[PDB]
RNA sequence: GGGAUACUACCCUGGCUGUAUUGACCUUCUAACCCGCCGCCCUUAUCGGGCGGGGAGACAGUGUCAGGUGGGCAGUUUGACUGGGGCGGUCGCCUCCUAAAAGGUAACGGAGGCGCCCAAAGGUUCCCUCAGAAUGGUUGGAAAUCAUUCGCAGAGUGUAAAGGCACAAGGGAGCUUGACUGCGAGACCUACAAGUCGAGCAGGGACGAAAGUCGGGCUUAGUGAUCCGGUGGUUCCGCAUGGA
RNA sequence: AGGCCCAGGCGACUGUUUAGCAAAAACACAGGUCUCUGCGAAGCCGUAAGGCGAAGUAUAGGGGCUGACGCCUGCCCGGUG
RNA sequence: UAUCCUUGGGAGUCAGACUGCGAGUGAUAAGAUCCGUAGUCGAAAGGGAAACAGCCCAGACCGCCAGCUAAGGUCCCAAAGU
RNA sequence: GUGGGUAGGGGUGAAAUGCCAAUCGAACCUGGAGAUAGCUGGUUCUCUCCGAAAUAGCUUUAGGGCUAGCCUCAAGGUAAG
RNA sequence: AAGCAGAAGAUGCGGAGCCGCAGCGAAAGCGAGUCUGAAUAGGGCGCAUGAGUACGUGGUCGUAGACCCGAAACCAGGUGA
RNA sequence: GUGGAUCCUGAGUACGGCGGAACACGUGAAAUUCCGUCGGAAUCCGGGAGGACCAUCUCCCAAGGCUAAAUACUCCCUAGU
RNA sequence: UCAUAGGAUAUGAGAAGGCAGACCCGGGGAACUGAAACAUCUAAGUACCCGGAGGAAGAGAAAGCAAAUGCGAUUCCCUGAGUAGCGGCGAGCGAAACGGGAUCAGCCCAAACCAAGAGGCUUGCCUCUUGGGGUUGUAGGACACUC
């Protein structure tokens, strides 16, 4: 059996150049009146999965 | 699975869509054009051959 | 007690600002002069 | 008195009669459906099934849908720490001590607080200064309000503790909304997720003449993932095309 | 081929039951009481045809409770049914 | 003195214990519990303390009928000074 | 005594959770089925080199798991240590 | 590759397909730049510091019972008074 | 083969409501196929589809049947590996 | 005692039952397990039970696929692709068309209309069996002109 990808993570991560992963940010769904503006605008931008989580994850996103 | 700790993909939100209409164009840069001779006609079919 | 207020503007409808207010202390519909991005200038803002 | 509306034909000021449809109360019958009613026959048969009589009767039953009831029955759940479990208490965040003069450091170790509040208790500009005590003065004092003198901070600093604050971060006055948008060199902390600071840049401000300050509170608490759904804007996509 | 007597609980009694730890004060019991059911009774088995009830008819059946017999069986319908 | 960083492959580990010293809780009780720091055991045999994991001295690549020694000891058991 | 009936999300039961082929809080046999088992036990030839941890965080988590720390191997950077 | 020839073979044919050589943005799209942003500012992302593919061994992972034995128990179908 | 006044081209059928099933598609933006109940057309100027739906455009004519080969599988039998 | 039920007689290489524990259709149809609990989901339309036939069965000639100087029955294999999607958007589930290969068969009805016979008559509104009458979408066939 050819191995199934994981759709829940395929809907959330993108494989950039040089093999890293592009991820969104948490804490951006429905609580915004309470957080300061600075953390909100930093939170709008995207980030990249760290090394240990990548070491765990790499297998589960093998097929882009 | 990380011991019942609510995993990373769950902690992370979802991103945008994809469309059925997606025209990925066949890339070629100018350096590949130097292989063909001077004064020649190039067409996608000749690119294929 | 404090209620969230979403600010709006007449000189352009699309507005975004979230603030807090006391219904004892400001029962009346508050106004504030602020900088809208899309009007690219400082405008006067009501709330909804 | 305002338009007294006196010879289109107004809507009816809303009234009812006669015509074609719909619900309950009504009585009937064939005529459905039923008869563990009777006579005959199929047939030496208390099965059923043909006729006839009768009784019921558009009810019932049955089919589909819907609501209620329903441990009669089925699948399951009922947390963890724990000086054995149960019972008690606790579960997140903030402050101090424990903490061994960097940071960190446990226990069902020792003490408190938080799930807010503030259209000003902000931002700028400008100006001051406490608490307490002594002495006089009435209603009036143990202290209400004045006057003098002493008075480093004992008083405040929205709120718990700690740190710091009188060149104010304490108090008073005017103006105003920077409790702005796009950011952000770098830096701390951290398993990750997170959290925190940040010069400076751009646009447009506020205060002040200016230098300059301002991306909330004097700092540290005053708060929650994702999915899903609502609302507003969109120069995005929208299954042949154009829309939705 | 009976030991007996005097008292007291408990259960009226003969009876039945945990084969293979418990024969008992446990269950049954006659009696009492409440309740449902007018006969294609109710209730039960089965999806249903069929049945049991019953080739019976409120002096009969079904269920609950109490348990011979004697004397009795008080108050409360706020709650639940 | 030479071990440090980055990346990648592959792990096991989440019950620790004791002895010092510095604290808690406890009754400044425990071979108690829970911390910081150091060592040993863990995963380390040999000599000493009678025997003994954590105490003291000291690290086993093998062989030798070689010497010097650390802790400890030298009347004998039992090696060395009555 | 004999001949029959009642079958396990059942039957029976003068009612104990009894009995239903020495088995009963759900009989026996086969199949799903090599059920699953964060748990216990076991895991087979040799030498050489290096050589741990029993910590923090989070977890319906506490004897489990993941990341970080600690180990090994390889390639770089080389001299930062 | 499937497939077609070929000693169950090798090998021949078979370019459909697959992966790289270009990324950036959710996308329209743009392009060694792209996105965000009003910005020719800043920032993020591979820039510029050009090797992958195919196959074999080995290590590891996934899905299969996947390292070996072990339940109590569940369901379906039958067999017994 | 031409012409095309007139007639026929599968009725309780498509389709819809309600409650379900199958389509990878768990009611969702839910097309499409089928089941049960109830309702219920069109007839060539007619109908159906093109993943809600509507207009244009394209394709097609349901509610009638039959149909070999490439396919699956070995209790067997023959000859081999 | 209209006439049917029913009854009686005769004719029937007619059916039943078994089978290969395989393969295919239907009808009916679980739980353990996974989700580190669990009900949605998964296991799985699996096992199992029933019915039926075949040596293969089903499917099959477009109310299709698709969006172009377009293909033209099904089926099956590679590819598409673990992609698009679905999903307490969890666990997991998961396609199709285009392309390449094996194979290659396309046909027959009902309706219109005509002919007779089939009677009811309310003189074609319907018989029933033949043949013409025919299977069709930039429509075809009946209908008047053709071997």
């Amino acid at each position: 059996p050819k191995m199934k990808t994981h759709r829940g993570s395929a809907k959330r991560f993108k494989k950039t150049g040089s093999g890293k992963l592009k991820r969104s940010h948490a804490y951006t769904s429905h609580l915004f009146a309470n957080k300061s503006q600075k953390q909100k605008r930093k939170l709008r931008k995207s980030s990249v999965v760290s090394a240990g989580d990548f070491k765990r994850i790499k297998q589960m996103l093998a097929n882009i | 699975f990380e011991g019942g700790q609510m995993p990373l993909f769950q902690r992370l939100p979802k991103r945008g869509f994809t469309n059925i209409n997606r025209k990925e164009y066949a890339v070629v840069n100018l350096d590949k054009l130097n292989g063909f001779a001077e004064g020649t006609e190039v067409t996608p079919e000749l690119l294929l051959e | 007690m404090r209620v969230n207020i979403t600010l709006a503007c007449t000189e352009c409808g699309e507005r975004n600002y979230i603030s807090k207010k006391n219904k004892r202390n400001n029962p009346d519909r508050v106004e504030f002069k602020k900088y809208c991005p899309r009007d690219k200038k400082s405008t006067l803002h009501r709330e909804t």
